[PDB]
């Protein structure tokens, strides 16, 4: 079973997105009012699930071939690759990242889309991939696009890729979204203006790149992706 | 002051996560090995106990698409951090509440005690952390058992909570379930009755 | 008694810290949420205690000797001296200054404080002096230790001392905190970051003052205390 | 425009204010001098009464660590400034509420009546401050009497209030204690029923 | 036995001190008037001691443990930590690091100080620690006090931590000083001024750690000490 | 061009260098182990040597605060560089001159030859750091022995100081202190008959 | 920190700062009152010496254009600061040695004893500042007396200079000039013998 040896740096609150971010509506009434209550690291918070066993099937990371319908999904072909590190800059080896997102038409494979770009037969949107030795995952997918939300009247979600990380610990586990490089609907997304800082921002947008791409094939794109940083524990109890 | 590199900020799951995490719960065909709300199979150790319950937002309506993971030990009081569908017996799992389902439920067994750093025991409980549409940042929060009150009351973790009423929203309310014990655990995210939430 | 023959400056109340500050947690629930009422000045206003005659021992402004069983205490020992002026320049005479602080190591002698720095049997933490006719004031203590405190799970409140200033009336009565130049964790404190502006930040940092030292003894500190403008009526009623 | 130099800005008193304002309720050893809630001697002029208080968050729960400040006139209506320790009455003193004390207490002398600026007379009451930890900068109340409402309703500061159901809440409710008058004046600093705080 | 297989990369001198710099008083009467004799390396000067088995005691890099008459030390608790690279950045393993300090008032426990912050009983001032594979040290210890002395009529030393590190050889050997982040004591001393180039006085200066400190309990500095750049030798004597 | 790192800057030891690296010097308890002036063991092979001398500043004056670490090979020409306290030979060590002690003194071996980096011999000698409040960055020096004329001549350190007489201020003058082989090394750190120090 | 405004600068007195200090020795008509090297009247109480002294420059060379300024107490320890041609004993005068005069001289009685500001007693000693061109800032010292050995022994100021030989140099030799009691003072600017210089 799981020992207590590390503690994680503490997280910076002003630098994620707060709770209650009016311009994103419903943040309204899902946001708590009472502060936060702090509480020491243990036992609890410092360890986490380890997937290194999970059975991935073959094509899980691979979104052109995992639904299939008989053929290809349509859509622009890219990988989307990157490593996994810590705020130490070490690698985060063997660590679950799950993924999910829209087709190239902005429609989500789920009951609840009645957006009426269609679904495409050949596209589920769903990835998970473990992290290599090294923190290296990748997939394989097309380029979702945009999609009108219910948040102000005209409101458009930029193109994006919803990830899921795990880390080595409930207290690094984090949910987030990536962007794609000049989608001119960044700025003006009131989810992405629940962080306030700008170079928060950031660090959500994935990069092309023209290196990892395969000549004829498919572009790529490339998200990295830190998370809080692990410590050994010291002078602890005296 | 030494700077570190910054974590990447957290986004809202947004309204589909169960595509990509609730595979079952959205409809969707499943994978051979799906991560869900079956912590202990039938013959795992350790008292066998059903959970169950509701969230809600700050006007008192039910959220219907949040998503929940969990972490808690065996009855040994040991975290099982090797996940495999095999064993009897896993420490992670993850529930969801949907448009057909405004409950959540999962499958374990009672936790066992563990201790803090300081070398204090904690009374039992099982952490939870809750994600959903309008949720920037998910919420941590910690489940306690209604029939272990004086470990609760001894509880470090539980006696940091400052106002007495506070330390009840976090109390699971014991119940049956055609023949099977369950405990009931709403969560209030804002409002009168405002769940705990912790910050670590 | 006392006459109604002075007005007083309106308080600029976004240059102070604001009642709702939420990453100050305990603000959240002690703020509150219906506005100011805000009333013209009467002598109810514009009067408040003159203490000319308040009875002080001989050590009230001395921390190093007031609390004494039989010894010095350890720490930094040190000067804290500044004049009070309104905010027309015009000093304040005989106005009563009240201080109280930490000891070297940052615990207070308060029951309730359980910090495992110990206290330090020669220390208390309290000095009053009143101010002299050209307003200005002097302690002798040893200067404060940082502490932690239960906001977020790491914050420290950079070294402290508390200032209690009363001024010719209740409308200038002032409780404020002093802090020392150059302390890295000023920027990081909730508590200070309670004031939006940065220049107010600035006129809680006493500065080192090495003309006001005693060579081969003690070190200095200056910090001047600026109470709301007294102005006489004028054209009042008519 | 003209601006003069800023006034120095204010931070909260903290947990520990007792330790500096209030030697004995924080139980530390006193001077031989303190400014506390005695503000009348028991042969002073006036009618001799007891106030006491509990203070009062936005969830309800009592605030122990409050401290106050009140300034009064005199039962003939005057301010009476020279504190001296002998007097038989002075218009000023402190209270807190302690973890031991939810509640302050004061003993005084119900003031006379004064006039505002303009001449027009003001119903008798009290000016209090308010401080505590969460509170940036401190908070001004008046206490009214319910005894008196024929001048309450005539003045002219409790008239700027706007709503009526706004100035109750400034109405000490006469009560006795140990058989002996006292008015019963609390506070809520937020929410249902809070208290109106001004500005000058 | 050692081996002469290591050269050093030449001292830079401007960079460094300069013997004679006159505004500290001791340094006229003890610097040579002489050149330095330069010599090529030999085994003499490429070799040092190894400290691997020297017998630690458990409490030698434990500063608020290691003197103990049953107490605590009153002052700022701080963890003190770093890693010794060298120029190429190399880590620098199993080295000796050695450190002295004042107590919380600037007190020496040295027959030799009389100045007039007392002694705290629990406090000696002393720590080693041998730096692990990466290189990397720590120290547990209270943050010293300021402490005038006797240079001009008015000088203070900043708050300050003495270390020796000794490196792989005798040629790496060095003393050196801490200051602590901040300290406006710092650009006003004139052994730190001793420096001529400001970039080197800013390598003494130690920075405030959050990441590395123990919530609740105890804050930390990070101060790196960089020793001479080894290298293979290559094409020597033909 | 290419640039490094820069060195961390040296710093004075300071006058209080006893605490941290001369414990018993500075008469304060010592650690279980220290690193002090002894050396050799009685029953190290090599011949028997005390060494002793002063050091002076500019004025003539003796320095009492200063503390010294000298570098050797054994007798047979050999570094030690495994520091233990259990070797019967180390080729490093401490000392210290004290308020007490205007005198340093060291007990070790007379070194054995040593060959420089081109395989030319060097005459048998000492490495020597000194240290002090005053001296910003240390200062190397080597202690060479009168009764080895002939390889003094020869050696290739020595013939890199141009001027004879400098030579000389290397060159320790044998002695007898309680009738045992000692040899005396004096100081100069500046003015008439400075010693010769090294930068490398 | 806090910076006050800066002291104006000094600069060298010159070659000519006789003729607007030293008006007599530059052989210029004076004017009626003249500050001078005549601190006592014959009739002023106390034991009455004459001073006298040579300055020299660090190649040991006589300095001729020095110009002197003293401040010492009366024979009962008192600075008498009221400065007054009339009075018998003034604490202040102005001396200086001339192309004419190697030598300066002043006339004055041996002075009391003062204490410092702990309470402690200063052995007698004359308080002197030396100007003259070549000097950018002058420079200060003191004069003791050789025959007040067991005071200059227990004098906290010069006990602070470090090295015992140092102290000599402020030592003032006792002789004899035409039965009146004489004691010289010789001040080395630079070199050997370097007289110990202040400051304050
Ligand atoms: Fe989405
Ligand atoms: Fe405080
Ligand atoms: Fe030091
Ligand atoms: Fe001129």
């Amino acid at each position: 079973p799981a020992q207590d040896n590390s503690r994680f740096v503490i997280r910076d609150r002003n630098w994620h997105p707060k709770a209650l971010t009016p311009d994103y509506k419903t943040s309204i009434a899902r946001s708590p009012r009472q502060a936060l209550v702090s509480i020491p690291q243990s036992i609890s918070e410092t360890t986490g699930p380890n997937f290194s066993h999970l059975g991935f099937g073959a094509h899980d990371h691979d979104l052109l071939l995992n639904f299939n319908n008989g053929g290809l999904p349509i859509g622009e072909r890219i990988i989307v690759a990157g490593r996994v590190v810590d705020q130490y800059g070490k690698p985060v080896p063997n660590t679950l990242v799950e993924m999910w997102q829209a087709n190239a038409g902005g429609r989500c494979r789920h009951k609840n889309d009645r957006y009426l770009a269609p679904l495409d037969p050949n596209f589920g949107g769903v990835g998970r991939c473990l992290t290599d030795s090294d923190g290296y995952y990748s997939f394989r997918t097309i380029k979702p696009g945009p999609y009108p939300w219910r948040n102000g009247p005209n409101d458009w979600r930029p193109a994006h890729i919803h990830f899921g990380i795990s880390g080595p610990s409930i207290a690094t586990k984090l949910i987030t979204q990536l962007y794609f490089e000049g989608d001119p609907l960044i700025p003006m997304c009131p989810i992405v203006k629940s962080i306030a800082n700008p170079e928060a921002v950031q660090q959500l947008i994935a990069k092309l790149d023209m290196n990892n791409a395969n000549p004829m094939d498919c572009l790529a794109y490339r998200f990295d992706i830190v998370l809080r940083g692990q410590r050994k524990t010291h002078f602890e109890n005296c | 002051p030494i700077e570190l590199l910054p974590e990447t900020p957290s986004q809202t799951a947004g309204p589909y996560v169960h595509i990509g995490l609730a595979l079952e719960a959205a409809g969707n065909p499943t994978r051979d090995q799906e991560i869900w709300n079956r912590l202990a199979k039938p013959d795992a150790p350790g008292e066998h106990i059903l959970l169950l319950g509701q969230v809600y937002d700050g006007n008192g309506h039910l959220v219907r698409d949040s998503f929940l993971e969990v972490w808690q030990a065996d009855a040994n009081g040991e975290y099982q951090d090797a996940y495999n569908l095999e064993n009897a017996f896993n420490s992670f799992g993850r529930t969801a509440t949907t448009f057909d389902a405004g409950e959540w439920t999962l499958h374990t067994v009672k936790p066992g005690v563990v201790n803090n750093a300081a070398g204090v025991p904690m009374a039992p409980h099982i952490n939870i952390s809750l994600f959903a549409r309008g949720i920037n940042i998910h919420l941590h929060t910690r489940l306690y058992f209604d029939d272990e009150a004086q470990a609760n009351a001894k509880c470090p973790v539980l006696n940091l909570i400052e106002q007495p009423q506070r330390r009840e929203t976090l109390i699971a309310k014991r119940c049956e379930v055609d023949g099977k014990t369950a405990y009931r655990f709403d969560i209030r995210i804002q409002g009168e009755g405002e769940t705990v939430f912790f910050d670590f």
